[PDB]
């Protein structure tokens, strides 16, 4: 009744790619993708770090 | 058999019986929305979408 709803800029599919990207960085490369490029490290050694 | 019109969750009439037949018609409000103009800077072009 004169009210309108507007779509989000990022779709649920685009948000699901960002949550996959943050997760795939976090699994393969620790915190390093938050400092520069993702540097790979074996996951047992990333937990040994943590 | 006695019902003449129908309402949405919040007051608004959303269906009507034709009184000459018995058909039930849904009502959809008029299409409306913001006109928005998509543009480069006027310093670089005057084409718009
Ligand atoms: C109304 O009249 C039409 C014919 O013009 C008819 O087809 C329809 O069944 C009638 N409806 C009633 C009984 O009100």
């Amino acid at each position: 009744n004169g009210l309108t709803v507007l779509p989000p800029l990022l779709t649920d599919e685009m948000i699901a790619q960002y949550t996959s990207a943050l997760l795939a960085g976090t699994i393969t490369s620790g915190w390093t993708f938050g400092a520069g490029a993702a540097l790979q490290i074996p996951f047992a050694m990333q937990m040994a770090y943590r | 058999p006695f019902q003449q019109f129908g309402r949405d969750i919040a007051d608004t009439t959303d269906a009507v019986r034709d009184p000459q037949t018995l058909e039930i018609l849904d009502i959809t409000p008029c299409s409306f929305g913001g006109v928005s103009v998509i543009t480069p800077g006027t310093n670089t072009s005057n084409q718009v979408a």
